Order: structure tokens, then sequence, then C-alpha cells
DNA sequence: CTAGTTGATCTCATATCAGGAGAAGGAGCAGAGCG
């Protein structure tokens, strides 16, 4: 490491080079926080979580009880020991909490001053995060198992939701319109993720085996459907091109946007060329999962890519592009339900059903 | 918030690309130079470089190639910056006016991307049908060039091939296509494809892909006759054209990698080819009847580490380095007798990297002194740096009152200047000078009754005396006065002016217009002016005849510079300048490009106006002060050209460079007088009259920043002056191979006393890291201390700790074993230098690498690996850790002002640390929360911690319950250089403190800070002048300055550009006046002379 | 020759007789094309709409922008002005070959042959909404490029089979030109907004209970005042929704 | 050939406790029998 450091003197290296190297061997350095821990509020099992994209400083958490819990990440005290306070709660005594588990959290991108909560309670609730107040919700005939905001949207601002009907419901923020959908998919649409490259166009993996991408503004359906084989076993499009032998509950753009990570319930994850649903063949052996619902994991960025997977109770981390097998952080007592990385410092954050959100930093 | 101005005291020197082609003009070879931010563009003669115009851009120019697109009868210049700007600029000379039009310009940054590892390829289709970017993995971004864009709307192809080496568009090809050098986990490989530009995308190349070798790292496309690509890897050259596929292994490129090429010919018979230690081989392909029969490479010889390379014409070759000065060196058919081809011409001086500097007031003056560690491995050395002429004096004389000096040639024969006329009062002194024996005679022919108003050396073996009653003409050769002319009234003489041919006296109000003949002084041209004059000038310039026809007058009452003409004495120009002191001095001169006239004020204003030799009409009126006290501008022409010296309280060289007026301070006290002087014995000389005596000293180059190179041969680290011991301690890091064995002798090898570490402590090539002890006048290697094997000293600093009164160069190392990633084992060595030798004093084996270290109120402040410690130095002469901070990534940087310590960390970036003194303890008293990749800190007050980011930014903070913990980025700038040292101290003798920083390119900036009212002054003044001056390629300053990283762009904020700023001055006066719409004009002349002085 | 944004170019003496809102219709319907959705040109009887739509039609295969420029389009609209439409592209834009699809016709052969030249001529075939229906086996094989509907609310009806018809061409660009395409109630405009772009409006259900009952229950004389609010909370909402793809300009 | 008249037929649109008996399945236990 000395030989980088001599290298950005020197300027033999760009500076780009110790970065991305550096935030690689923090990455693979990842252990059991040492001297952190987080405030345990959650009386039950955390079902997501998300870091504000702007400063990385709060992390919203939705617990299986409801509430959701509002943390600061950042160590204010001057002790290298120290907890991840909770700043602000949506606790049971709220007027506006979820009745049920709260499945969902995602702070509104270009602003950390609004976020997004959806439940089993078949709402959408839009929060202002100063007043801590419902500024917004949208009524779901059915039960909603994953929702996003497009991370990259200056134009529209519109959450896409899947709920347990066959419909990706497209909720604009502007004008409060909800009435748009997706027409497709078959069954229960388990995840859904924005491209972070481009600002149109949705991911959608449902329990039907298949995953689509959509350019929502068009008016002629899904763009692609990915399949496993990529034409090996063609059939007139009624049943196959599936994505996977099971359910498709988890989604993951890259960090570049030019591939998708798709987790069924096939114990299998697979990477797609995200321009033509290409199936890249990237091995990564077999992802343990056996979640009902959508599945939340996560990938790296400003690294030399990884993705983060919760695996039993563990999460395992790959390599996207060549899928060998990093390693297993193991510390949660019951199954991992989501894990989030802090691109910052290289740090991960996940929650289990063992109501405890565990914090891994590099060594 | 905060108010930061900063400066760049040194533009970079590193260049970073070079380009040659036809771009001034179809018939000109022109070597384009791009140094970080500057482009240099110059015309290759047959002997040198002459430059013709300097450019800078708001923006560090990546790439940079000249093409000739279809019909153009030139080149145009294709630049991308390194935040993406692309611009294509065609040069266009308007007679004495030079212009770079911008032909199209835009920004191609995608907004998503991971910046490619191998950075921006930027390259262009021999038909120029378009330009390919690589800017981001798995894109390729093509800008067509057939459909004229003015705005280069770009379109991305998506390469399936996600990490790409290198590519290159080959040559002979129906349609534009790429050959690539790839890495895919299976190895490297060439693949080539076609662009298709109406369907924007990729078509199957023409020839497939081929296994290659591991280190495959550079493409060649080789011209039409034999078409295909030329795979430079590390140990192998192939060559692919989709059927032949040769290769060669030369062993003698296995020492190193190449890393830059250029094809001399057209038809890329052959290639040169630059490495990392600085060999320079030349590529041969040997043709057959076209193919390609086989590969040749030959070892020219030894160069400076060539970032790029370029071939210029007739053997000449311009080696640019980032690393080491640059330089133009010749390839001669036949070796030198020791294997070499290679033979520098000239070296183009370049602070490399400058990676450590300290500012000495060295020579006990008030004045610092930069000593910087600059280049790297090879080219490794100290420069010295000051803002300063240099007298070099070599005699004086003391003679009081000197009001004239006029060089002589006493001895007929000889053409030299061996005597010296000399007025004081009311009589004139002549001295011999005679070689360097200087003596007080007196010369035939001059009266030593009358005052020497004037007098000099004229045509026909002549010489010629104005005094202040008449003029006498002295025939040296035959015998004394032969010609002499009085005023018929017995009026004494006010103003005297001469040159070669005529003359022009100023008696009264009354002007006599004088030709010089053999044995006679004819009158021609009289008149009786306005006012009484002032002073006077009728040098020819460009003569070409014998004779100027043009004259310049300063007259009284109506204070104004006046032209006339000559045979006729009428009034051709007037230009008023005003005040109640009359004008003193008036020269005209040619400075580079044309006549100038030079006019000076008794209170030391000058005014330089730019004159015609048809009308005679001052244009471009610019004003600027020098001095305090009366002026006069005497000329001198040194080697390169004419260069004037205005004799005042503040002396100072006026010469131009880059087509543009620089003013060079001399630091000596006064200097009423000056004359040149070229005697047997003083080549090229002055002969400086003060009050008292007459210093001779010759002025080595006039640059403002005058640079002394120390050559080490080793890559300097550290550098730490010890006043006591009349030396600095420099760090130094030489590579040895092997038991090992140096490569070359370096400055380490070559001490006067040497001695090596033996410690008990701890029990390919590799890098010796060696304790310099080099001695501050002689700048030799006094000492030289080896460090143990395998260990590298980070740190060094001079300090006396504790209560003990010895002064201890202190140095931190790390010991590197290839095994591991980060230091587990370092030491803290503490030594004195003595009696010529280095003993150690003392050792404290820590557990990490000790990367920085500062003298802590007598108590040593290292940063071991991730922990800030305090150590004690105790009367038993060891250290004692005293108290620890552990709550950092990894404490890289280390300031310190008072109680408060700034640790600048890897990439948590600045944390306020306060040792509170009764307890014992440190205290975190702030932090800046943001990820910011630190590569430098400084403390500028009490309460503003200056920051320099990896990404080429500065930024400062400012000590703002819990949210008084954060502290504040209350100052954001994109920079554009990678800072490595701040360091407070100024080069010279409104502005608060002054923190000079050196950067990686060589760029020494200086920060100081602003006043409120004057922030705001400048800061509207910027605003407009991004309003009115117009950027190379249409960038907007903002843009520029605006502070970016790949997850955060802001504005700029909280500081100056004193580089825009002082571009204030360099603006005609009705875009000037532009700039001023909303107090007058030479108000802020008088803030922005007062900013430049800094 | 005006230019708009990429590369659509329509003659200037066609451009020249167009007033100032024909061709800012031209204009969005070009931005119609351009993002692939359907629109309805919902200006008012007689401000002229049959112009605006030959213009654009011109300047589609006037600019060259599967189809090279334009392709093999059907225009259905009421029996009456089949042959006004035959009139209005023969003086505004004769190079167009524009056949009718009706017993009046000109053909005097099997129609289905009619069809199929058309489709492989790339021409104009107008027909009538009854052939539509009769003829949708023949009529949707042939991957047309513009399904333009004249006097489009016809289409009113979700469940008629005239609307099951005409919402089966597979094409993206489906233009309605009607100027009251709303008569009875907010099904209508779902109608519309189905043919035209299936999506923005949901499926029929959703609709209703979110904008058709909210609406009209607050126009009713015995509206509660929070009810009226309630009203027009969704009666802006579905204004915001249905903005881009009503182009309605009155007289 | 070839247009105009005549009937049939379809679509679409207009509001407001005092049974009993037997057969088929599944359930839980019990044991036998073999790896």
């Amino acid at each position: 490491m000395l030989g980088f450091l001599s290298a950005r003197q020197t300027g033999l290296e760009d500076p780009l080079r110790l970065r991305r190297a550096e935030s690689t061997r923090r990455v693979l350095g990842l252990e059991l926080n040492k001297d952190r821990d987080v405030e345990r509020i959650h009386g039950g099992g955390i079902n997501t979580l998300d870091i504000e994209p702007v400063e990385g400083r709060y992390m919203l958490s939705g617990g299986s009880d409801g509430v959701i819990v509002l943390y600061d990440l950042e160590n204010s005290s001057r002790q290298s020991y120290y907890t991840c306070k909770a700043v602000c709660s949506i606790g049971r005594d709220h007027p506006d909490v979820h009745r049920y588990s709260v499945e969902t959290v995602q702070w509104y991108p270009h602003d950390t001053g609004m976020f997004t909560s959806s439940s089993f309670d078949k709402t959408l609730k839009v929060w202002d995060t100063n007043t801590l107040q419902t500024a917004d919700v949208f009524n779901f005939e059915e039960t909603v198992y994953s929702h996003h905001m497009s991370p990259v949207s200056t134009k529209h601002c519109l959450v896409a939701v899947g709920t347990r009907g066959p419909k990706v419901q497209l909720c604009d923020l502007k004008s409060g319109s909800c009435s748009h959908i997706l027409q497709g998919h078959r069954q229960e649409i388990l995840a859904v993720s924005w491209s972070p490259r481009y600002d149109y166009i949705l991911a959608t993996a449902s329990a039907d085996s298949r995953v689509k991408l959509w350019d929502v503004r068009r008016a002629s359906g899904c763009l692609i459907t990915l399949d496993q084989h990529n034409g090996k076993k063609s059939q007139a499009v009624e049943s196959a091109n599936t994505a996977h032998n099971g359910k498709v509950n988890g989604l993951c753009f890259t960090s570049d946007g030019l591939h998708l990570l798709t987790v069924g319930t096939d114990n299998r994850m697979r990477l797609w060329n995200s321009s033509n649903g290409e199936n890249t063949l990237v091995n990564y052996g077999k992802v343990c999962n056996n979640s009902k619902k959508g599945l939340k994991f996560t990938v790296s960025c400003g690294c030399s890519e990884f993705v983060f997977v919760p695996y039993g109770s563990t999460i395992a981390v790959y390599t996207v592009y060549s899928g060998e097998q990093i390693t297993m952080l193991k510390g949660h007592y019951k199954t991992v339900d989501c894990c989030v990385f802090q691109s910052n410092f290289q740090e991960l954050y996940s929650g289990s059903r063992d109501c405890n959100i565990l914090a891994w930093v590099p060594s | 918030m905060s108010y930061n101005y900063v400066v760049t005291a040194q533009k970079p020197t590193a260049v970073n690309g070079c380009v040659t082609g036809h771009f001034t003009s179809a018939e000109d070879l022109n070597l384009l130079i791009a140094k970080n931010t500057r482009l240099e563009i110059y015309v290759v003669t047959a002997e040198g470089l002459r430059p013709v115009k300097e450019v800078g851009m708001y923006g560090k120019i990546a790439v940079m190639e000249l093409f000739r697109p279809k019909g153009e009868s030139k080149d145009l210049l294709f630049i991308l910056t390194a935040k993406y700007n692309a611009c294509i600029l065609e040069y266009k000379q308007s007679g004495e006016s030079i212009d770079i039009i911008t032909r199209a310009h835009g920004n191609v940054q995608d907004r998503i991307g991971r910046p490619s590892e191998t950075g921006i390829i930027g390259i262009i289709d021999p038909e120029c049908r378009m330009i390919g970017l690589r800017l981001y993995d798995g894109l390729f971004k093509v800008i067509p060039l057939d459909r004229d864009n003015k705005e280069l709307k770009a379109f991305n192809i998506r390469l399936e091939e996600l990490h790409v080496i290198d590519v290159k568009f080959l040559y002979g090809c129906q349609a534009p296509t790429i050959c690539f050098v790839y890495q895919d986990p299976q190895g490297r490989h060439v693949k080539t494809y076609e662009v298709s530009l109406r369907e924007k995308e990729f078509n199957k190349g023409p020839w497939k892909q081929e296994n290659v070798e591991a280190e495959a790292s550079m493409v060649i496309a080789v011209p039409e006759p034999f078409g295909g690509a030329i795979i430079i890897g590390q140990e192998s050259i192939t060559y692919h054209n989709g059927d032949k596929y040769l290769a060669i292994a030369p062993p003698i490129i296995k020492q190193s990698t190449i890393v830059c090429h250029n094809r001399v010919d057209p038809n890329g018979s052959r290639y040169l080819l630059g490495d990392m230690e600085g060999r320079l081989f030349m590529l041969l392909l040997e043709k057959e009847e076209v193919t390609l029969k086989d590969l040749r490479v030959e070892l020219l010889g030894e160069t400076s580490i060539a970032e790029c390379l370029t071939y210029l014409d007739n053997g000449v070759v311009f080696v640019g380095s980032r690393l080491g000065d640059s330089q133009l060196v010749k390839l001669n058919v036949d070796s030198n007798e020791q294997g070499s081809y290679v033979v520098a011409m000239e070296t183009f001086t370049n602070l490399g990297p400058i990676v450590d500097m300290c500012v000495v007031d060295l020579e006990r003056q008030g004045q610092g002194q930069l000593v910087t560690c600059s280049g790297a491995f090879k080219e490794g050395s100290l420069r010295i740096i000051r803002n300063g002429i240099g007298i070099h004096e070599h005699a004086s004389i003391d003679l009081p009152g000197i009001k004239g000096l006029w060089p002589l040639r006493s001895d007929p024969n000889r053409e030299t200047d061996d005597t010296l006329v000399l007025s004081f009062v009311g009589q004139t002194r002549v001295l011999m000078l005679n070689g360097e024996e200087v003596e007080e005679t007196e010369l035939m022919g001059f009266v030593d009754d009358q005052q020497t108003f004037f007098c000099g050396n004229v045509a026909h073996q002549q010489l010629i005396q104005i005094t202040s009653a008449s003029v006498r003409l002295v025939s040296q050769e035959p015998k004394a006065l032969v010609s002499e002319w009085k005023e018929p009234q017995a009026k004494n003489i006010s103003v005297a002016s001469c040159n070669s041919s005529q003359v022009v006296v100023a008696v009264g109000r009354a002007l006599y217009y004088l030709q010089i003949h053999p044995q006679e002084l004819r009158q021609i041209s009289h008149t009786e002016m306005e006012h009484e004059v002032a002073c006077l000038d009728i040098t020819p310039l460009g003569d070409s005849n014998g004779l100027s026809p043009l004259c310049a007058i300063g007259l009284w009452t109506d204070i104004s510079a006046r032209i006339l003409k000559l045979p006729s004495f009428e009034l051709l120009h007037k230009e008023m300048l005003g005040g109640e002191i009359i004008p003193r001095s008036i020269l005209m001169t040619t400075f580079e490009s044309s006549h100038y006239l030079l006019c000076a004020l008794g209170d030391g204003a000058l005014f330089y106006f730019g004159l015609n030799i048809e009308t005679g009409l001052l244009s471009d009126r610019k004003k600027v002060t020098l001095g305090t006290q009366p002026t006069v501008l005497r000329t001198f022409r040194s080697l390169s050209t004419t260069n004037v010296f205005a004799c005042s309280d503040r002396p100072t060289v006026i010469y131009s460079s880059n087509h543009k007026l620089v003013f060079s301070n001399v630091n000596l006290k006064e200097v009423n007088y000056m004359c040149p002087l070229n005697s047997d014995g003083y080549p090229d000389s002055l002969a400086l009259a003060n009050n008292s005596t007459l210093t001779i000293g010759t002025i080595d180059e006039i640059q403002k920043l005058h640079i002394r190179t120390v050559p080490l041969y080793e890559s300097p680290r550290k550098i730490c002056y010890q006043e006591v011991s009349q030396c600095f301690g420099v760090l130094s890091s030489r590579i040895e191979v092997q038991g090992t064995t140096a490569l070359r002798p370096s400055a380490s090898t070559q001490a006067l006393s040497s001695s090596v570490s033996s410690s008990k402590l701890f029990s390919e090539e590799v890098e010796v890291h060696n304790l310099l002890i080099i001695d501050q006048h002689t700048f030799e290697v006094l000492h030289a201390h080896q460090f143990l094997q395998n260990e590298y000293a980070l740190s060094l600093v001079s300090c006396k700790l504790g209560k003990d009164p010895n002064t201890y160069f202190i140095v931190g190392t790390a010991m590197v074993y290839p095994e591991e990633a980060e230091p587990k084992q370092g030491r803290i060595v503490v030594f004195q230098y003595s009696d010529g030798k280095l003993q150690t004093v003392a050792e404290k084996e820590v557990k990490g690498a000790v990367y920085s270290m500062v003298e802590f109120n007598g108590k040593l402040l290292a940063s071991i690996n991730s922990t800030v410690r305090l150590y004690e130095w105790t009367t038993e002469k060891e250290l004692r850790t005293e108290c620890n901070h552990y709550n950092n990534i990894m404490a890289l940087y280390l300031k310190t002002k008072g109680d408060f310590i700034l640790v600048g960390d890897l990439m948590r970036s600045v944390l306020l640390l306060a040792y509170k003194p009764m307890e014992g303890n440190f205290e975190e008293i702030a932090r800046d929360f943001n990820p910011n990749w630190m590569s430098a800190v400084e403390i500028l007050d009490d309460d503003n911690f200056l920051g320099a980011e990896n990404a080429f930014n500065l930024f400062v903070c400012q000590k703002d319950d819990e949210e008084r913990q954060h502290l504040q980025e209350v100052g954001l700038f994109h920079l554009g250089e990678f800072v490595n040292v701040f360091c407070h101290g100024s080069l010279v003798m409104p502005t608060q403190g002054s923190v000079l920083f050196g950067t990686v390119n060589g760029m020494i900036g200086l920060v100081t800070s602003l006043s409120e009212s004057w922030y705001n002054l400048l800061l509207d003044m910027q605003n407009r002048l991004n309003k009115v001056i117009k950027s190379v390629g249409k960038i907007e300053h903002s843009f520029w300055r605006s502070f970016h990283t790949e997850r955060k762009t802001e504005p700029a904020t909280g500081f100056i550009d004193g580089d825009l700023i002082e571009s204030f001055l360099d603006i005609s006066r009705p875009k000037m006046q532009e700039v001023v719409a909303n107090a007058t004009a030479d108000d802020l002349i008088k803030v922005v002379e007062e900013l430049t002085r800094i | 020759d005006a230019e708009f944004d990429e590369g659509f170019k329509v003659p200037g003496f066609l451009f020249k007789k167009l007033f100032k809102y024909q061709q800012t219709g031209v204009r969005w319907l070009w931005e119609l094309h351009c993002q692939q959705a359907g629109g309805i040109l919902g200006d008012e009887m007689g401000l002229g709409k049959t112009i605006q739509i030959i213009a654009f039609l011109a300047g589609l295969s006037y600019s060259k922008i599967r189809f090279e420029g334009l392709g093999p389009t059907v225009i259905v609209c009421p029996t009456t002005v089949m042959h006004q439409w035959v009139k209005e592209f023969h003086t505004w834009w004769p190079p167009f070959r524009v056949a009718i699809l009706h017993e009046t016709g000109s053909y005097t052969h099997k129609k289905e042959k009619l069809i199929r030249d058309v489709a492989h001529c790339h021409g104009i075939l107008i027909t009538s909404y009854s052939y539509i229906r009769l003829m949708q086996d023949d009529i949707s094989r042939y991957d047309w490029h513009y399904v333009i509907l004249d006097e489009g609310h016809k289409i009113r009806n979700p469940n008629a089979a005239v609307t099951l018809a005409c919402k089966q061409f597979r094409t993206p660009h489906r233009i309605i030109l009607s100027g009251s395409p709303m008569q009875n109630n907010l099904r209508e405009l779902w109608s519309l907004f189905d043919f035209i772009f299936p999506g923005k409006l949901g499926t029929l259900p959703v609709f209703m209970e979110q904008f058709s009952v909210p609406i009209t229950m607050g126009g009713y004389s015995n509206a509660s005042p929070v009810q009226v609010k309630t009203a027009y909370k969704c009666a802006c909402v579905l204004r915001d929704t249905i903005n881009p793809y009503l182009l309605r300009r009155m007289k």
C-alpha cells in the first residue's frame, strides 16, 4: 500500500487507482464491527433498510411490527465506540403508523426531506421527514410486496409498486395518479427496480418466474423478457422465456446500470445484459433463498463490483462479473431480510428476523 | 464563509501530451505540447523551437490530437478535458493577432459511468470520419465529423468488452475500424470492430480476435502500405494484419515497459518507443514486395523518462517528460562511441512531481526561497526557486553620484566596450576597465570641465559626446576633436539623445536634429516646441538603413508622450498622461513582435504603448506602476533579444516572453543608472551604478523565477531544513535490482561520508531509502545514511524536543515486504548532525508506518498507521508515548498550530484534534464528515483548515451541542492539480497569510486570505471577467472551478481564482471598460497590481 | 421548409398553408410519434383536423424518417366522409395513394386484394367502422403504421364490437380525431384512452373507482362540499394525466 | 354490364324434536416384517 501512496504522490498511478483499490481492499476486509453498535427499537424483524443517497448519513428501517425507525449513522461522539442512535420513529403511537409490516422504505432521491414506505397494509405512504407526518397515501387493492422510486429521474417522480396483483402500479408524485399500470405479468410482482442509467427503464420480477423490462413511457408493454437460455429452448411466448425456475424475488441493477442481477427461488442468481436481457451465464453457484416475499440485496459502488446477497442467516459477497464467492458475513441469528451498502466508507448494514441491525465495517 | 485567493506562482511544467502537425499554417510544422492546463504551440525551425502561442485551457488537457478533415487546409486540434469538455480548435492568424477559434465544443460526460482504469483514450480515424473516445467502461463514445456539428453531439456504442487497455483506428480500412487490446478473465486479446456511423453500432471486424501477451498494453496502427497493428507487450512485440502474424521478443525491451511510441516516418517504417527507464528504442519494419517481412528493435540511447515523444524532423525528437526535464534530442546515424545515437540538444525545465518542499530564508535575506523535492526515479532533483534576476556581481568601484553611464571602445580595432564614461555633477570621468583590471584614466577627445549628458560610439569608427554646452565628435583613429557643433546662442543643453548615426538635442524648449557624418555635424530639422523638453530617444529599431525615422519626446505642463517626424519635427501622435510629475525616461524598444515605446514618470509610473513604423501611433495604452522613485530605461541585448532594465529603487528587468510584457525583479537595493558592457573579461555584463558604487554583474535568465537544479539521480521524498546545522535533510529513494546493485551512481552513493542503519529492532528490484544531508550553500551531499533493508523512510522532521538544546533529524520509517498490504512495523529514528557525521541518538520501534511527524510544542507528534500519538522526549533521550488517538482510517497528514492538530485522513478528510495540556490527552474538537480523500492539509488561521482532495480540489473547513463537532466546508475550488504539499511562506519580501503549495505537475501555487470587502469586490469582478474573457474551448470558468468528484459537484465558493483576476491586466482598454461598468478602472488596476505583488 | 427537432421536415409550401394552431398540432403529433404513443386531436368541429393529419403524414413520408418514411396507414371514418378524406388527401398531398375500402370504393375486385395491395404499397386505406368490425380478420394481419380514427368517439363504448376490433391493431401510432371525445360520461374517455395508449388510465374497474365515481358524484346538486373538493382533486389529477395526449383547441 | 329500390337482419343507442340404513373415506392404532 505504501507502493500505492508512492505511485499517487509521484503521479505514476491516477488517484482513481488508489481510491478504487483501497475500496476493494476495504470491502474484502469486511468483518463484524469491533467498536460499532446500532440502537435496537424494532420489536420484529427488519424487512428493509435504506441509507439516503445524498450525504449517506441517515438510515431508514422498516420492521415487521410496522414501525419505521430513522437512525443517524455518524459518530457524533468523540469515542471510537458508538451506537447509531435513532433520530426519529414512526412508532406504534404515531397516528399514521403502518398497521402491518413495512416491507420497503426508500429515501426520496435528490433530497432527504421526504421518504416513502410501503406495507402489507396495502398502503404506500409518503412522509415528510421534517414534520414526520404523512404527506400522501396511495391505497392498493392488494398487499404491496415492493416499491421503488427512480434514483435518476429529474423529470418524472413515479413510484413503481409491485403488489400481489399481477399489475405493476406507477404512482405519480406529481398530480397523484396511481391509475397507470403495466400488464404482462401473471402472478405477484415480488420485486421492482428502476434502472440507474436510463430514466424510464423499470425492471419487474414476479412469481411467474419472469423478469420484464419496461419503458414506462411506451404504450406497447415490456421491452425485454429475460430468458435463461437466450433461445436454446425457444417457444412461442406464452409460458417460456422464464428468468428463473422459481419465483424471481429480487432485482438489483449494477452500479453502472449496464447489467441486472436477479435472484430467484430456484436457488440461483443470474446476471443479465440490461440492454437486450441476454444471460451472461455468470455462475454464482447456489444462492440459497426461499423467501416468499421480495428479497432486498445491493451491489457495491466505487470499487475496482461486489454483490451482497442475504444467504440464510448470512451475507454472501460475490464478484458480480466473475461470480467468485468472496465470503460469508456470519453474525445474524435468523434469516437475513435486507442488506444496504454505504458506499462512502464501504460499510454494510444488515437487517434480519432477529430484530437486529448489524453493521459490518472494514477491519 | 472563508475568503481565499489562489494564484499560480509557477505554471505547471510537466508535459502530459504532445503532437505534431500543420496547425498554425499549412507549411509550418508545429509541436503542440500539453502541459496540464497550458497548451503550447511551437514551430519546428531547423534549429530549436520558436514558440508562437501559449494558451490556458479551463481544463486539464486529457486528449490532444491534430487532424485534417477533407477540404481543410491545415490541421484542426481536438482537445478533451479531464472534465470531458471536447473542443475542436483552429488556429486563425490575422496578421499580428493570433487567435484560437473554437470550431466546435461540447461536454461528453455520461451522467453515470465507471471511469475506465487505463484512462481517457481519444483516437481519430485517419480519414477524419469520426473521433472515438473511451471514457468509461463498456462504452465507446463516437463523435462523428463528416456531419459538421458545432455541439459535437456524441453517441455511445456499447462495447461488450469491458476492460479495454488500448485502442487505435486502423489504417487502410473501408470503414472506420478500431483495433483494441482488451482484458477478459481468460487473458488479453486483440479484437477489431468496424464502426458503422449510420447504424450507430459496431460490425464484425476485418480480422478476428487474437490471443496476445499477458501484458500487451499498447497498440500501434501502422500506415497504409502495411496496415494492421503492432501490439507492444511487456516481453514481445507482435504484428497483426489478419493473416500475417509476426512476433519478436527482443530481450532488450524486457527490462522495462514501453509507455510511449511515435511514428518517425509517414509510411511507418520506423517507430520510436520510450520506456519507463528513459531508454529510447527504434522499431523498424523491413518491407518485402507490399507486405512486411520482419520487425527489428534497436536501442538508440537514453533520454528523460518520456511520457510522450514526438519526432519532429532531421532526427530531432521532442521527449516529453512528466517526471524530468523535457528534452529535445537528436538522432545521429552513428553512435557516440558509447552505443547511443541520442544526443540531447535542449532541456526544458520541469519541476516534476513536487513531492515535498520547504521555504527557507536562505542567504539570510528577508526573502523565502523554495527548495523542492522535484522529479522522480532517475530524474530526481532538488530545485531551488526564487523570485529574482540575480545580479551576479563581479567587481565594484566606489564612485559616488554617478548620474551617467556609457560604454566606450577606446581601442579602435576592438569592437568591445573596453571603456566607460561617467558623468556625476559637472564633469566627465572615464574608466579604462582593461580586462578585469579597472582604473580611472582620461581618454583623448573628452572635456573634463563640462558634464556628459550623453556620449557613445557611432558609425565611421567615431565617438560622440553631448555635454551641457556643446557636442564633441571625437575622431578616435586620426586625432582629437575635428567636428564640433555648438548652439548659436550658447544656451545649455537640457536633454540629449543619440544613436549610431544621428543626434537630437534639447536646448530649453527647442530641439535640434544633427546627423553624424565623417568630419561633419549637419543640422537639418529644428523647432522650438510648446513647453520644455523632458526626455528623448531616437534609437533606431529595425534600422536596416542606418537611420531611425521617428522620434519620441516628453514635454512639461502638458504631461504627454509625443511623437515627432524626424526630418521635420512635426507632431505625429499624442497620448495624454497627466499628473504633476514630468516624464523622466522615454525609450522605444522591440519586444519580440514589434516596436513599443516605454515612457516613465518621476513617481515610478511607466507606460508602454504599441508603436508603428509608418504613422507612429501609440496604441493599446497600458500603464504599470513600478517603484516609488524616478526611473531610467537602458537597453541591453542578451542572448535571446533586447531586454530593458527599469533603474529605480525597485530595479526591474522588463522584457517580453511569449508575445506579452512580463516584468522581472532585480533584488538589489537601488540602481540609479545602468549600461550594458561586453569587455574582453566581462561578457554581456552590466554596470549598475547606485549612489555609492558601480557593481559589474551579469544576469542569468530573467524568467521571474530563477530555478537552480541539484540532480540527485534518485527519487527524493521529503525535505526539511536544519538551520543550526546549515543543511537540508532529504529522504531519497533509489531503485537497486538484484546481493543488490545500484543501477547508476546516485547522489546517495556519491556522498562525502556515508553510513548504514545498524538496528537491532527487527530480526526483482528493491527501493533503498537514505537520509541525505545536503549542504545548504553548495548543495553537495555531505552525508548519506542508508536505511535498513526493506525500510521505507516516509516522514522526516527537523526540530528540537523536550528541554535538551540539540536539534534533531527525526525520521519515521516503515518496513515494506511484498507479502503485506499495510506496514505492521516501522520505527522512529532520532539523528543528530554534527562533525559531518550523522549519529543515531535514539530509536523507538512502533507498530506501523509513521506516515507523518510534526514537532508539537517540544513533543513529537507522529501518526502511526491509524493512530495519532504524541511522544515526549525524556531526559534519558528516548521517546515516550504520552497520549493516543485511534479514531482514524489512516492519519496521513498532520499539521499544527498551537494546541490544535489537523489530521488529514486517507478518506475521512480532516479532524481537528486538540491536545488539552492540563489532562494530557487529545480531544476531537471537530471533524469534517465528508469522504474527501486527502492529499495534503494546512492551517491558514486559528479557525481555517485548508485541505487538498485527491480529485484535484481544494476545500477549506472552518470550526463551526453535537452539531458543533461538524467542520463546515466553507470553501470549495477545483484546482485541477494534485497538491502534494502546503507550506507557509512566500517568495517575496490587503491579503492575510500566505500558504505555498506544490503539485504533481510542477505548479507552485499560493493561497492567501482576503477580507470580506476585498473578496466581495473580486468575486464580482470575477463574474464580469467571465462575461468578457472568452475561453479557448468556450468552457465556463464556473464549470472549470466547480468542485468536482464522482459523487459530488458544487460550484466553487469562498475562493478567488487569482489567475482569472490577474488576467485583468492583459486586456485592452475597451474590454476593461466593459468589465468595470457598475468605480473607475485605474482603481481596479491598483487592486490587481497590489494582488499581483503577493 | 420547416425543420423540427430530430429529422422531421414538412414542405414549406404545405407548411405555409397551415395556421399557427394547425402547425402546433403537427408538432404535437410528431412529438407523439417520437414517443411512440397515440393521441386525440380534440380540436372542435371545423377547426381543421383532416388537414393537420394530412400535413403530418405528408411531412412523415417526405422526411424519410420496417417502414421508410410512411408505412401503410388505415383511416377509419364515418361512411359519409370517406370521399371527403380522399378529396382532402388529393388536394393537399397528391403523391399519396388513397384507396377506399367500401362498396362504393374504386377497386372492382376482391376487397382483401385491396387491403393486401395497400399494405404492400404503403398506401392509405380509408375504411368505415362497419368494415373494420366486419373485416377485422384481414384488416389486422399486415402491420399497419398508422390507425387514425376520424370521429373516434364511435369507440366510446368499451364493449362494442367496433371498439374491440379497433383495439386489435398492433401499432403504437393510434390517433383519434374527434372534437368531442367525451359525450355521456368518463367511461367514454377511458375507452378512447385505452385505444390510443392502453396503459395511462388503468383497467376500467380501477378508472371507475378512482375517477368516475368521485368526479361524477361531486357534480350532483346535493353534493357535500367535501365531496365537491374530492371531485375537484380527481378532475385535476385526470386533467394532468391526459394532458400530453389530448390536444383540444377551442374556437 | 349496371346502378337504384325493397326486404330481412344485426348493432347500437336513448333513463332512471319422534328416520333409518347402508356404503365409501379417512383416522388412528396395532402389529408384522425387513432393511
